[PDB]
């Protein structure tokens, strides 16, 4: 509840910081002003580079969703499986770089 | 591609669907069928033009939502039974759900709307994979939830595949689409024994696999994907002409060759459960099957024989195709029907 | 179906420990020490009858050993307790760790005014048995009759008779 | 409360079972106030 | 692979000190003489009540009190 | 159907009460008609390849026979041994079940009485 | 085809998150614990068919503390007649439903 | 068999691929210097 | 039977051909009054 | 009201996803998802599943609509729209939201309390804080041993990764 | 049956029937289909906390990396799509009704 108060709290005075940024200025009767870029006006270019980056962040964002209960994992009486399946993960996240690396991916974005 | 990445991608594609066959938790069902899918894509867009993409793009959404559906099924049967043994399921919604999902993933009608197109967009062996292969998991998981499928569902859903399996048949030239439809058709006949008795049902697929891709690696064979295309075979290799042909009336279903045994079987089996209608009127329409696909058979071994000059030059080199297990699937899908009480086996 | 049966609510009134958490948490390792009997019979108790209608006395005993022990407390160590307890009280995870001199201190005067030694790191985590004159409850759980299972498969396997009998293969 | 209604019985177990079922939170705090069974099921979940 | 190894911390470091210490990370816990000792902090953490057992008349090893001298010792997890 | 009996031992191709069944004998018909679909898949792999039928590859072609009459051993035993498994439970649920099986009286034809349909 | 893999080589794969009476971490138990305990113990062995029809009062005391269905309509049927006889006025609550006894521990 | 709406297809070609640009930035003035760019990625 | 015979056949006359699906739909409603007679199921329920 | 927290979120989450599913736009889908995302979230946070949700925030908007919205840009051609001066570009969007808001209280009408009353959701329904769990959560234990227990699916998942990794390398480099 | 699940099972249905009614993009498809995996998450989510039941709470994390995965594939072939014709329309994908 004290966290929803306060998230409320931020959100009502971002919202309200960009009520006056935008209202204040507009009191002015400045003038109405006529005819308000690199390329002209052609199409935008799609990169395949900028996908594919996104693309291995997605994955490795998913690797690193296994990752995370890693600092609870610690606490198990089992952990000869436990450090087995971890070094497993982060070893299969770097033979996912690996690949990625060996296969010209990180390339002009490196 | 690179034969190791093709390797392991493959060998992706066979544990999936192994992970699928081995497993007792519904999440690992899930789990299989999501790395099936995702490890076939490649297969399918093997070559890169834009019928390969718009094919794996199809597949991929109804295979997804097929996906989806399943999770559904699974999450309704943890709220209805608080557990995840792969076994029945404890809701009829669970149920419907399951079975409409298993349905999309098999290309059942009426969700069967991506077969033909799928097949058509992608190469042959790829086709061949997404005709034989992947039909093993959902019918693995029909196989395991059967005291939970709905009868009236089930028998809709396979006299709708069967009719449209068939009628599909007609209109057509390009051979992958002749073999989407009768997958269609022989899914429904796998399906409509399910509930009567499934080692049927294994006994169809495993004699519908072993004829599917004697006829996939006869097309591959002769680089083959129209009837227009097959039919100047005969001016190439003489004996490739007779064995796609008797093949091919194999797998309509007629004897005394091996594909008369499982629709033989199937009608032997729904006739024990008091249901005459039934088995009559889908056999009916499997020689609909029988009507198109003689047509064709004429067309190839008969009537339109015309060849190009270019024969000639062709007729100075022999094949360096890896036919492989041609002979063995040739013999097994036309000479099997003296074998047939071996269907024990599968008991 | 049945009617649930519940206690009356004479049945549920107890002298109750009315103490904060602080200072259940100060004296935690000593109640330990001192009360570990009626406190281990109870939570065999709870733990066997797993029901709570059926442990109603153990737990007034467990109540009533709690209540001796804190007047005990309460007759020669007030002050060193009190003063334990507030700095415990003090904390927001109510640490151990910040409040050693006035554990000492608490720890010095009640084992010279009482004797109690304060238990060990490994002591009050350890399995007990306890010595019990209740019976043994035999269906805790209520279960009904099982049902008997299907009949196995005995003797020796004969060949099938003339063969398959698929309508014409004679093996 | 119920006794205008026919056919009640107080204390029925929805259960075939007489052995004890842990009770539900509506059991216990159902004819409470508001603000008990806020405490009672949002109170940790809420804790700061 | 003296002269590889001195090519390599020459051209690529990073990678180096990355394989290095993560080949330490795996070779290294099944040699060190501390491994069991996490098990035992681990499994010697009670989480859960210690329910007692009903006394038949024969278990010498296990302890009516948690102060008798019978039942499993932390004291090498005081002293290490 | 008889799924439940081969699930208390999963995954045995042939159990060990497959062993009380006579084997199939080498002179079985079976096992040679899977022979003979060895020789056939034996001259079709020639066929096909455009080789001499008879003549090329006979190492090829007997290990063809060869091949599917080791298979086909292995599935007559399964076969016989599913059959056997199917009528010893058939027998044992026939022993079981009395009341659901009764014997039904045998009446001579002196007393059973057929209408006669003439044709005429 | 179910190739029963995990029971012939002797291995567990995936039997431990099967069910809610399994082997939890730190000896956790469900909510209904013992009741699906009771309900497998019950079932095991006779088969589906059997035990959809002979171990039915153990299913439905599972799915009913699974789901409270029965639970939540005999509390909606009293806080009803309850909101009834305080609109018509012939009940008042008492003190220890408005939260005015300082309860028990 | 052609009917109406489907005598209008025509077939697929026989290998099954079908029949199927750069940036250009203008860096204007806003030393003064205008770059006409053709970027490729 | 000869009853849903000639009401199918008079359904193929409004149909929209005529005499074909007189010869189709009344004999399809000859079979079900055929089915409500002796029994017949279509999807029939597994037995054995 | 504020016992019934969840059922509101739920409804915001049900209305979230009429939003995005008749499809204005992929762009404005994405929004209407990402907000869907964010209620349904504080669904699962106020059961006290609080990794799970921190995962939805963290995994699901923070990776995967990120993802889709970098796609999403880079396709699907932008074009103007209105921007007259600040009662237009700003109050109609104040407008719009108070038309959104007030159909979320209106959709709580006397035809809903028909469904809320007669079957009381709140009263019994959290009951995921009854009793003691102790120096844990449970939820975190149950997630933290997949590393124990869960072996064979650490195993196919990160196999599910590295094969998604070499197929997204091969599907889109279209050669 | 239970109330809030009805919910989400309704969010879920709207979802499919979105993804079961295209209207022009095949990335509206994408996000139909990924609503119903936030649904799926969701009312997986609350079952297994609802129920107490410890070893499930992994099974939404796998659920969430595997179709965060099969999104991340769909997003290739919808980019794929998309530099075969330029736009991501879905009528630019029938090419195999021959
Ligand atoms: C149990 C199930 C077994 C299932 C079949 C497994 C093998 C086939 C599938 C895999 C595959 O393609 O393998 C290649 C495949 C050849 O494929 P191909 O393209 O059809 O062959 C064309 C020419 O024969 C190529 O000729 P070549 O010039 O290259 O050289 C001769 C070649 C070279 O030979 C070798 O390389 C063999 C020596 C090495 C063996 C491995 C050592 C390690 O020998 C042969 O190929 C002779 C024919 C072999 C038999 C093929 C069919 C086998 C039986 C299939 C099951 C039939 C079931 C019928 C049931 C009916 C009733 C229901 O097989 C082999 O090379 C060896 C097969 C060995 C069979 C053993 C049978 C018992 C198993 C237990
Ligand atoms: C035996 C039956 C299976 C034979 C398969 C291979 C046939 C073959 O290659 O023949 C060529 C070869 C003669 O040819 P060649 O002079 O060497 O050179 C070939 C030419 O260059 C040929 O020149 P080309 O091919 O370049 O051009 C001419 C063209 C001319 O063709 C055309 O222009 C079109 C053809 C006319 C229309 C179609 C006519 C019918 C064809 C299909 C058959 C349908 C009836 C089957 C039942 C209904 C199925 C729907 O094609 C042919 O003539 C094809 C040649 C082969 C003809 C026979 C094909 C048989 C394979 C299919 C039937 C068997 C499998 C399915 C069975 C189904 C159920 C019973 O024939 C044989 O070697 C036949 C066997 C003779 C000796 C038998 C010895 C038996 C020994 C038994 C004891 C040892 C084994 C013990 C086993 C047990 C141990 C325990
Ligand atoms: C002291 C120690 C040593 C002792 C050794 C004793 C023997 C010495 C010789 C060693 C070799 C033995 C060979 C097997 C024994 C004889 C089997 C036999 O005749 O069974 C009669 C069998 C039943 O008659 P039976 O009077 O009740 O029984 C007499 C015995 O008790 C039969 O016994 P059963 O009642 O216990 O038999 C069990 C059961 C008895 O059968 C049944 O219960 C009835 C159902 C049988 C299957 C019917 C399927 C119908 C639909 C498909 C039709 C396919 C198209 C036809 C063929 C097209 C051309 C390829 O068998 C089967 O079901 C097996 C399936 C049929 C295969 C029969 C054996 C073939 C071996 C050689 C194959 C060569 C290719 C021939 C053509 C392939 C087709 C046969 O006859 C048939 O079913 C009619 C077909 C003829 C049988 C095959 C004749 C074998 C010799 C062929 C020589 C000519 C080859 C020419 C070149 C290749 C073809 C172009
Ligand atoms: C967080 C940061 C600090 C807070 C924000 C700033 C704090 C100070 C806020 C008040 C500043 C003064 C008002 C805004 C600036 C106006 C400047 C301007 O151009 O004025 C001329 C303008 C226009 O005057 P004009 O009619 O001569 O217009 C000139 C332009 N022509 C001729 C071409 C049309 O004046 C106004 O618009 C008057 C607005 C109200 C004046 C302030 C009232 C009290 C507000 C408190
Ligand atoms: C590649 C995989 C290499 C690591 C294999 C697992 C290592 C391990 O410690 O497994 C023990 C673990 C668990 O064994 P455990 O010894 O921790 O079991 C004790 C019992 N519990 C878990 C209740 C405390 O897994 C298994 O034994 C079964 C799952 C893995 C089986 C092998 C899969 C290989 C797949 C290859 C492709
Ligand atoms: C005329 C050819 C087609 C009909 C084939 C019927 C085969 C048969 O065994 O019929 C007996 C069966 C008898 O079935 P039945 O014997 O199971 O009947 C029910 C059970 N008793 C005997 C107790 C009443 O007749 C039918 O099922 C009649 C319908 C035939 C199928 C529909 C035909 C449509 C047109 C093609
Ligand atoms: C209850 C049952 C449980 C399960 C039991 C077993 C089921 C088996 C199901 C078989 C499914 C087969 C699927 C397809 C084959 C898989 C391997 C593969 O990819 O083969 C194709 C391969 C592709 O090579 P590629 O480089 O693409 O060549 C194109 C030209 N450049 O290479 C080629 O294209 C080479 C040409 C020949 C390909 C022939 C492939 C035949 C495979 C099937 C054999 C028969 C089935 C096994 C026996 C029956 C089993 C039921
Ligand atoms: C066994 C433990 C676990 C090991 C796996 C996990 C390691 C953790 C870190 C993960 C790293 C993931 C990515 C690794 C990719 C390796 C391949 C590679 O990068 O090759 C290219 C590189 C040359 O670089 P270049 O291509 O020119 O790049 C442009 C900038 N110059 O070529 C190189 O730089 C060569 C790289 C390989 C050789 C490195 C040797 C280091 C040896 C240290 C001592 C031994 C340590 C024990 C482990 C065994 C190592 C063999
Ligand atoms: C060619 C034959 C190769 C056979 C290799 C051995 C395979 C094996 O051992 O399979 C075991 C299986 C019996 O296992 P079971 O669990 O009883 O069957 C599951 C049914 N749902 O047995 C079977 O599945 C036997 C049938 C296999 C048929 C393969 C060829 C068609």
């Amino acid at each position: 509840m004290n966290l929803m108060i306060t998230l409320l709290t931020n959100f009502t005075l971002a919202t309200l910081l960009v009520t006056i940024a935008f209202w204040l200025p507009q009191l002015n009767v400045y003038s109405e002003k006529t005819s308000p870029d690199p390329m002209g006006s052609a199409r935008l270019p799609f990169s395949m580079k900028f996908f594919l980056v996104a693309i291995t962040f997605l994955l490795f964002d998913l690797e690193i969703a296994l990752l995370l209960p890693l600092p609870w994992a610690s606490q198990t009486t089992n952990l000869n499986t436990m450090l087995t399946m971890a070094l497993l993960l982060i070893f299969l996240l770097a033979v996912s770089l690996a690949y990625e690396w060996t296969q010209k991916g990180l390339e002009w974005t490196e | 591609m690179n034969p190791i990445i093709l390797i392991i991608i493959l060998m992706t594609v066979m544990l999936g669907t192994i992970i699928v066959m081995i497993s007792t938790h519904w999440l690992l069902i899930w789990i299989g069928f999501e790395m099936n899918m995702l490890a076939i894509i490649p297969i399918m867009m093997k070559k890169h033009n834009p019928r390969a993409t718009e094919a794996s793009t199809k597949y991929f959404l109804t295979q997804s939502t097929a996906s989806m559906l399943l999770m559904m099924a699974i999450i309704i049967n943890l709220m209805f039974s608080g557990q995840w043994t792969v076994m029945k399921l404890f809701n009829p919604m669970a149920s419907m759900l399951m079975t409409m999902a298993l349905a999309m993933k098999l290309g059942m009608a009426p969700f069967h709307f991506w077969v033909p197109e799928v097949t058509q967009g992608i190469p042959l062996s790829s086709g061949l994979i997404l005709l034989t292969w992947q039909k093993l998991a959902p019918m693995s998981v029909l196989y395991q939830i059967l005291p939970s499928i709905n009868l009236d569902l089930i028998l809709t859903l396979s006299i709708l595949s069967i009719t449209i399996g068939g009628w599909g048949g007609l209109n057509q030239t390009q051979l992958r689409k002749i073999m989407a439809y009768s997958s269609i058709a022989h899914m429904g006949w796998m399906t409509a024994v399910l509930l009567y008795n499934p080692t049927m049902t294994l006994l169809n697929l495993i004699i519908y696999i072993i004829m599917t891709s004697t006829m996939f690696t006869l097309f591959m064979a002769n680089s083959t994907t129209t009837t227009l295309s097959l039919s100047h075979t005969w001016n190439k290799a003489p004996i490739m002409t007779i064995l796609v042909l008797i093949t091919l009336l194999s797998m309509g279903g007629l004897p005394p060759l091996s594909g008369f045994m499982p629709k033989w079987m199937i009608i032997q089996e729904m006739t024990k459960n008091d249901s005459i209608i039934l088995p009559t009127l889908m056999a009916i329409t499997a020689l609909l099957n029988l009507y198109f696909y003689m047509r064709l058979t004429y067309s190839t071994a008969l009537t339109m024989f015309p060849s190009t000059n270019n024969m000639k030059m062709k007729w100075q080199f022999p094949t360096t195709k890896r036919m492989t297990l041609l002979p063995t699937m040739t013999v097994l899908s036309t000479m099997l029907l003296p074998l047939t009480p071996i269907l024990s086996i599968l008991e | 179906p049945g009617i649930v049966e519940l206690p009356s609510l004479e049945d549920l009134k107890v002298q109750e420990v009315k103490v904060s958490s602080s200072v259940l948490k100060a004296a935690a390792h000593h109640y330990g020490a001192q009360c570990d009997k009626p406190n281990k019979e109870f939570m065999l108790c709870r733990w066997e009858e797993k029901d709570p209608r059926r442990c109603l006395e153990e737990g007034k005993l467990v109540n009533q050993c709690a209540l001796e022990f804190f007047r005990q407390i309460k007759r020669h160590c007030a002050e060193p307790f009190t003063e334990y307890w507030t700095c415990i009280d003090y904390s927001g995870l109510q640490l151990f760790r910040r409040c050693r001199k006035e554990q000492a201190q608490f720890d010095k005067c009640v084992l010279d005014k009482l004797g109690w030694v304060r238990p060990d790191l490994g002591e009050l985590s350890k399995v007990t048995k306890v010595k019990t004159d209740r019976p043994l409850p035999e269906n805790p759980y209520h279960s009904r009759a099982r049902p008997e299972p299907n009949p196995e498969v005995e003797g020796d396997l004969k060949p099938a008779r003339h063969g398959s009998r698929l309508f014409f293969w004679t093996m | 409360i119920m006794k205008d209604v026919p056919g009640w019985k107080v204390g029925e177990s929805v259960f075939h079972t007489t052995r004890w079922v842990t009770p539900m939170m509506g059991e216990l705090y159902g004819l409470r106030t508001g603000e008990e069974i806020l405490s009672s099921t949002y109170g940790f979940i809420w804790y700061t | 692979v003296a002269a590889f190894l001195k090519n390599v911390w020459a051209k690529e470091p990073v990678l180096v000190a990355s394989f290095a210490i993560a080949g330490l990370a795996v070779i290294l816990p099944t040699l060190s003489p501390y491994t069991k000792y996490s098990l035992m902090i681990n499994r010697a953490t009670p989480y859960n009540y210690p329910v007692p057992l009903r006394d038949d008349g024969n278990m010498p090893d296990v302890p009516s009190h948690p102060q008798d001298p019978q039942g499993p010792s932390l004291e090498w997890l005081k002293r290490l | 159907m008889m799924t439940g009996r081969q699930a208390r031992a999963p995954l045995q191709f042939l159990p060990d009460e497959a062993r009380s069944l006579p084997p199939p004998k080498l002179t079985d018909p079976r096992l040679a008609y899977i022979g003979f679909l060895g020789y056939c898949s034996g001259l079709i792999d020639n066929a096909i390849r455009r080789r001499p039928v008879l003549s090329a590859g006979l190492h090829r072609q007997f290990l063809y026979i060869t091949s599917f009459v080791f298979v086909g051993y292995y599935l007559l035993k399964r076969q016989d041994y599913m059959y056997a498994v199917r009528d010893h439970d058939m027998f044992s649920y026939i022993k079981s079940h009395p009341e659901d099986f009764p014997e039904k009286d045998k009446k001579t034809y002196r007393e059973v009485f057929e209408e006669f349909h003439p044709v005429r | 085809p179910f190739f029963d893999v995990q029971k012939k080589l002797g291995v567990d794969l995936d039997h431990w998150m099967t069910i809610q009476s399994a082997e939890q971490p730190h000896r956790i138990p469900a909510r209904c614990h013992a009741f699906e305990k009771e309900w497998i113990e019950c079932a095991h062995g006779i088969g589906s068919i059997r035990a959809e029809k002979e171990c039915k009062i153990e299913f439905e005391d599972f799915r009913e503390c699974l789901l409270r269905q029965k639970t939540m309509k005999r509390l909606n049927a009293i806080k009803r007649q309850r909101d009834k006889l305080i609109k018509e006025g012939k009940y008042t609550p008492p003190p220890h439903h408005s939260g005015q006894e300082d309860l028990r521990p | 068999y052609p009917t109406k709406e489907t005598a209008h297809w025509k077939p697929p070609p026989w290998n099954d691929v079908d029949p199927p640009s750069n940036l250009t930035l203008n860096f204007g003035p806003q030393g003064v210097l205008r770059l006409v760019m053709e970027l490729s990625g | 039977p000869l009853n849903y015979l000639i009401g199918g056949c008079a359904g193929g006359l409004t149909l929209g051909i005529g005499a074909a699906a007189c010869a189709y739909m009344g004999l399809t409603a000859a079979l079900v009054k055929m089915g409500q007679l002796e029994g017949w199921k279509v999807f029939a329920e597994p037995k054995v | 009201m504020m016992t019934y927290i969840v059922f509101i979120l739920s409804i915001i989450f049900v209305m979230g996803f009429v939003g995005f599913s008749s499809k204005p736009s992929p762009i404005y889908g994405g929004l209407g998802l990402i907000v869907s995302g964010g209620v349904g979230c504080g669904i699962v946070l106020n059961f006290g599943g609080s990794f799970l949700g921190l995962m939805v925030f963290l995994i699901y908007l923070g990776g995967m609509m990120v993802v889709f919205g970098y796609t999403t840009a880079m396709a699907t051609e932008q074009y103007p729209e209105v921007w007259v001066s600040n009662k237009v570009v700003l109050g109609t969007f104040i407008t719009g939201l108070l038309m959104e808001f007030l159909m979320v209280y209106y959709v709580l009408k006397d035809k809903e309390v028909e469904i809320v009353f007669k079957f009381n959701g709140m009263g019994d329904w959290v009951i995921y804080d009854t009793g003691d769990s102790g120096f844990f959560s449970e939820e975190a234990m149950g997630i933290a041993a997949l590393y124990s227990y869960g072996t064979w699916l650490v195993i196919v998942t990160g196999w599910s990764l590295l094969i998604g990794v070499v197929v997204i390398m091969e599907i889109t480099r279209g050669n | 049956m239970s109330l809030v699940y009805m919910n989400i099972m309704m969010a879920f249905t709207v979802s499919l029937t979105g993804l079961l009614m295209y209207r022009s993009h095949l990335m509206s498809s994408l996000l139909c289909l990924e609503g119903m995996m936030l649904s799926l998450f969701i009312l997986a989510t609350l079952m297994i906390l609802n129920s107490h039941f410890t070893l499930a709470s992994m099974m939404p994390i796998i659920l969430l990396v595997f179709a965060a995965c099969e999104a991340a594939l769909g997003l290739s072939l919808l980019v794929m799509v998309s530099n075969t014709y330029g736009t991501d329309y879905v009528q630019n994908l029938n090419l195999l009704q021959c």
